[PDB]
């Protein structure tokens, strides 16, 4: 006997509220506990009241009891299981036995790894996508534009747009509104995008 | 309907319409032909069978 | 160098993609100030009405429980106006009227000002619906998670003043006021005053806050289509999604609330130990894990739904007029769209 396992003793236990009532350690594998049976005076009364004449049934008022909570799962006792489960190899005969004890119970065990199992879509998709960097390493990253005339002109070709916006066919093509206004401006010798582009400024270069 | 001489930039006007265009919401298939361009359209008459 | 731990900073090379939108990018408008700002204008203006409709709703049951209920429209007006003329109904709006000031500022201005903060930048996209709103759930929660204990301070320092005018002059503490009552809690019972066993109202702003700005920000852009293809009205449907959002907040919302009730005021069977120890986190547990909803679910209208649903429409109507669900749609295609112009016409 030790008080450290006793939870009237050691205070240090936090009580299960869902679990009143019910002792896993205590069942019997098969189970053979009835602790359900015929219930009154709660609503219905015990005694006759069929012919009373003066007495008349209220099941309004009824009176509360103390709450039953549904029967908790077995749990499992590891070295008890695994003896029982454990068989010597050369030394015993393959047969079943008549005893019905014999039946391997199935018994709940530890909960932690159920977290694993709920977060698994999260986990997996975070394993195919931002560990192994698919499709590739830019697209999850927060988008920024390429700096001014970066990497080549041939792709970003930042001072041309600009001198085609503000010559003579740049300003015509606004105003006809085909082409939407310029988004950025070339400052002194940066590019600077404005606040309605709705975009990110381009990444310093070092 | 008429081919007159253009006082704009061509190559401005074509670089500006690829680059920066105006679209909308609801845009027909015919505005917005991006991935329906060739070139030498197959040409056939009309209310008669072609095998 | 400062402490055990040093927040080592690294510099790193330029990196562009294809696309420069539907991503995240910060809105010039979404500041510590104007957020806050918005954010308190929407809450004051909700709470203010919330807590006159509670007022109005509560004096008239008062006045019902000495008097019949009106019969007819002549009795309900006669009832009506006996009700504001009431002495009662005057300090109720008026302390009232201050805990809204106090709720909409500190409590429901925090969470809008945190939400903006937490979602202004997801991206939606150009001529059609934002995709991926599994991204926006953890800024919502995290908003949700950070900003729910900022009401229980003061919805404790209202129950303390409202529980105080009906004790004897000898126990009485004397609280001029809602604000001089919050004021003179701290420093009489103490901070924790204000604070213990707030689990009840912690997760019950939680669940409201994060259901209700979630889901009105996803229904605003999902169910766009009703008025961007069906030329229906616009208004007409952010008032349904609003109607449908606040609903929704008060269901997941009451039953975390109802803990209270079957704590302290169920009765206690003699001699047995609490069906909860007391314990409102463990009374929750029970509610979720019960079979039957009806029986947590019963009284939510009479008890709840009246104090909580039409501030919630109100801030969510409010919040979506000043902007605070605006979000930057840009044209990827465009000249900020992309970095690749040569495919996007050919
Ligand atoms: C304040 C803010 C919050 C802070 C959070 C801090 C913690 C992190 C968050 C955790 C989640 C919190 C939210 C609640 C979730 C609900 C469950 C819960 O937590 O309930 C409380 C929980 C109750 O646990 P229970 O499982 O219900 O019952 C335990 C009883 O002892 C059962 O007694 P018994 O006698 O019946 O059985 C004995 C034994 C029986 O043991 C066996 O059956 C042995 C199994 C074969 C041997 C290998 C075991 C070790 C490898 C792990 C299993 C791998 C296979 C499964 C694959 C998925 C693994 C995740 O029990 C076990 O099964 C123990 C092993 C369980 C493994 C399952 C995974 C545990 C980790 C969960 C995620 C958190 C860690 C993430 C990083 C590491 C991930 C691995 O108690 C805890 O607080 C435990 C937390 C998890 C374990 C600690 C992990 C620390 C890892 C650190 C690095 C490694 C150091 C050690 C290695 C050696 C040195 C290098
Ligand atoms: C931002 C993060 C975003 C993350 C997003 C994540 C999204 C995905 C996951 C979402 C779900 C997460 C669930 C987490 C685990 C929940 C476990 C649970 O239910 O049991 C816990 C606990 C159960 O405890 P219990 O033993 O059963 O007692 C039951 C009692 O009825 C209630 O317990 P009690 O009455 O014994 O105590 C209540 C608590 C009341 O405390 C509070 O109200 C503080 C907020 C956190 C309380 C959380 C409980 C205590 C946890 C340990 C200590 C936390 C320290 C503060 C937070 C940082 C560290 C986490 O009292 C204290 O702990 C000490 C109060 C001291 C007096 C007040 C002084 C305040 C500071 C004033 C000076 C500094 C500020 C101003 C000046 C600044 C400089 C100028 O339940 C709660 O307290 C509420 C849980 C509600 C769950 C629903 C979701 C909402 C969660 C909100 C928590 C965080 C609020 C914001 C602060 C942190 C971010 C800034
Ligand atoms: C589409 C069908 C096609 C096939 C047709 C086949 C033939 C006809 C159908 C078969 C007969 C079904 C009879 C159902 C009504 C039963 C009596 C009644 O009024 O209900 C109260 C009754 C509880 O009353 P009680 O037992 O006195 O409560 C005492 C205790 O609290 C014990 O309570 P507890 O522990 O059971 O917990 C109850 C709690 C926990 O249970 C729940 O919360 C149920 C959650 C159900 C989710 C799935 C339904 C759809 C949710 C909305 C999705 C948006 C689109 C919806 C419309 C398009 C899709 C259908 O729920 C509540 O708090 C009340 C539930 C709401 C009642 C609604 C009243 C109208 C019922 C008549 C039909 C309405 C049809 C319109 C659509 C449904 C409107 C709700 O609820 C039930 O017994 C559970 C069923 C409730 C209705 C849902 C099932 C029918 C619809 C099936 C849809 C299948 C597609 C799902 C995917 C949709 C994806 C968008
Ligand atoms: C896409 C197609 C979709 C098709 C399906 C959906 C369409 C409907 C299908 C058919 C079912 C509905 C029709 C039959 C039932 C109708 C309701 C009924 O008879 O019960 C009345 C009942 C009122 O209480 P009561 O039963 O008369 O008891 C009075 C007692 O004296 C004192 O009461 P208490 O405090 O003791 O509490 C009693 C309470 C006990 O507490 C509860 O049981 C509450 C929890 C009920 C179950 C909740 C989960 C299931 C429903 C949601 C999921 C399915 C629908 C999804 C809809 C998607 C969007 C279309 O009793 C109940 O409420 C239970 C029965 C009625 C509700 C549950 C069964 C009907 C289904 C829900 C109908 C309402 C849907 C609203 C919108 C939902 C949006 C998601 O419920 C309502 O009146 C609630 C609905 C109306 C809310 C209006 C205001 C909402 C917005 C807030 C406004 C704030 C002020 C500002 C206004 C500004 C204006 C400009
Ligand atoms: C939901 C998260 C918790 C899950 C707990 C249960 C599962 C066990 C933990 C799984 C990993 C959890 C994510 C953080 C660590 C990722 C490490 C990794 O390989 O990623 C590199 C990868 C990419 O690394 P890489 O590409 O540079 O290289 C990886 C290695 N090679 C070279 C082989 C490819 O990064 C990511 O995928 C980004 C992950 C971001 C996660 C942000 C949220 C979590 C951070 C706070 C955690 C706080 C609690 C502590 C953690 C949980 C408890 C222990
Ligand atoms: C509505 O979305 C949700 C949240 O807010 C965003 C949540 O916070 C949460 C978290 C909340 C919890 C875990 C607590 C839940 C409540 C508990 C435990 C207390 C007991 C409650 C009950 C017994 C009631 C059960 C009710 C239900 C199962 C029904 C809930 C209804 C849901 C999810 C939505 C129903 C459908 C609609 C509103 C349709 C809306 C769609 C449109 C208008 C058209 C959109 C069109 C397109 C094309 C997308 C969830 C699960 C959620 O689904
Ligand atoms: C059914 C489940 C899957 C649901 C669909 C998910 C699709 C995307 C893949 C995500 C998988 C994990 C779940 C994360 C959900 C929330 C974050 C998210 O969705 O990330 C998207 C967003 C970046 O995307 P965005 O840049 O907007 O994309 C378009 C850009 N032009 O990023 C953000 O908003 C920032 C989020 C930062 C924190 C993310 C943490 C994720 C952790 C995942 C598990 C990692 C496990 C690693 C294991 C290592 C083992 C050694
Ligand atoms: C979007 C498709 C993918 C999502 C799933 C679809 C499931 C379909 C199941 C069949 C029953 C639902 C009805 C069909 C879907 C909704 C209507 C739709 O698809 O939109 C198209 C339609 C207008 O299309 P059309 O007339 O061709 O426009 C040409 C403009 N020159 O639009 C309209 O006329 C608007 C009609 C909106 C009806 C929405 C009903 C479902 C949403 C939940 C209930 C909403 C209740 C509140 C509605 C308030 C309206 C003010």
């Amino acid at each position: 006997y030790d008080w450290r396992d006793d939870p009237k003793v050691n205070k240090d236990i936090e009580e299960d509220i869902r679990d009143r009532g019910w002792h896993p350690e205590t069942y019997d594998f098969p189970y053979t506990k009835k602790h359900d049976d015929w219930v009154f005076d709660v609503t219905m009364p015990s005694q006759n009241y069929q012919t009373d004449l003066t007495v008349n049934i209220h099941p309004e008022n009824k009176k509360m009891h103390v709450m039953k909570q549904v029967m908790r799962q077995s749990y499992w006792d590891a070295e008890h299981d695994m003896a029982h489960e454990y068989d010597y190899e050369s030394e015993d005969l393959d047969f079943q036995c008549e005893s019905f004890k014999s039946q391997h119970f199935r018994k709940k065990g530890p909960i932690s790894q159920y977290l694993i199992l709920g977060l698994l879509p999260i986990l997996y998709f975070g394993t195919e996508f931002f560990y192994n960097h698919y499709p590739d390493e830019d697209y999850w990253r927060v988008a920024h534009p390429p700096p001014l005339d970066y990497p080549d002109t041939d792709d970003t070709d930042d001072t041309e747009t600009f001198k085609d916006y503000k010559s003579f066919t740049g300003r015509r093509m606004v105003d006809t509104g085909i082409v939407d206004p310029l988004w950025y401006d070339i400052r002194e010798g940066k590019k600077v995008y404005y606040d309605w582009a709705g975009v990110n400024q381009p990444m310093e270069d070092i | 309907k008429l081919l007159k001489q253009s006082i704009y930039d061509q190559t401005t006007q074509y670089k500006l319409i690829k680059k920066n265009k105006k679209r909308g919401e609801l845009i027909p298939v015919t505005l917005a032909r991006r991935i329906l361009r060739t070139k030498k359209t197959l040409v056939l008459p009309a209310h008669v069978n072609i095998t | 160098m400062f402490f055990e731990l040093e927040d080592i900073k690294r510099r790193h090379s330029l990196y562009w993609d294809i696309y420069n939108v539907q991503g995240w990018v910060r809105r010039p408008d979404s500041t510590l100030y104007n957020n806050v700002k918005r954010g308190v204008t929407a809450g004051v203006v909700a709470s203010l009405v919330q807590e006159n409709i509670t007022a109005l709703v509560e004096n008239c049951k008062l006045l019902a429980t000495k008097y019949e209920k009106p019969q007819n429209l002549r009795q309900a007006a006669t009832f009506m106006k006996e009700v504001f003329k009431l002495e009662n109904y005057r300090k109720a709006v008026w302390n009232r009227s201050q805990y809204a000031l106090c709720i909409g500022t500190f409590d429901i201005g925090a969470r809008l000002a945190t939400f903006r903060w937490l979602n202004n930048g997801w991206q939606r996209v150009f001529a059609g619906f934002e995709f991926n709103f599994v991204r926006k759930i953890p800024t919502t929660m995290l908003a949700a998670l950070f900003t729910a204990p900022f009401s229980v301070p003061f919805e404790l320092a209202r129950m303390a003043y409202y529980g105080d005018k009906t004790f004897p002059k000898e126990l009485q503490r004397g609280y001029s006021s809602y604000l001089s009552a919050l004021a003179r809690i701290p420093f009489e019972e103490g901070p924790y005053f204000l604070f213990k066993n707030s689990f009840p109202l912690i997760i019950r702003n939680f669940f409201q806050t994060f259901t209700l700005f979630y889901t009105y920000d996803f229904l605003k852009d999902k169910a766009s289509f009703a008025w961007r293809v069906g030329e229906q009205n616009e208004y007409a449907c952010k008032m349904i999604i609003a109607g449908i959002s606040t609903y929704l907040a008060a269901v997941f919302s009451y039953p975390w609330m109802v803990t209270r009730e079957m704590v302290d005021f169920w009765p206690k069977v003699p001699g047995a130990p609490c069906t909860f120890n007391g314990n409102y986190r463990k009374a929750a547990v029970w509610i979720w894990y019960h079979e039957f909803s009806g029986n947590y679910f019963a009284g939510f209208f009479t008890k709840y739904f009246w104090k909580a649903s039409p501030g919630m429409f109100l801030t969510l109507m409010l919040a979506d007029k000043v902007g605070l669900f605006d979000q930057t749609t840009v044209d990827n295609f465009g000249g900020a769209g992309n970095n690749s112009w040569e495919d996007t016409f050919v």
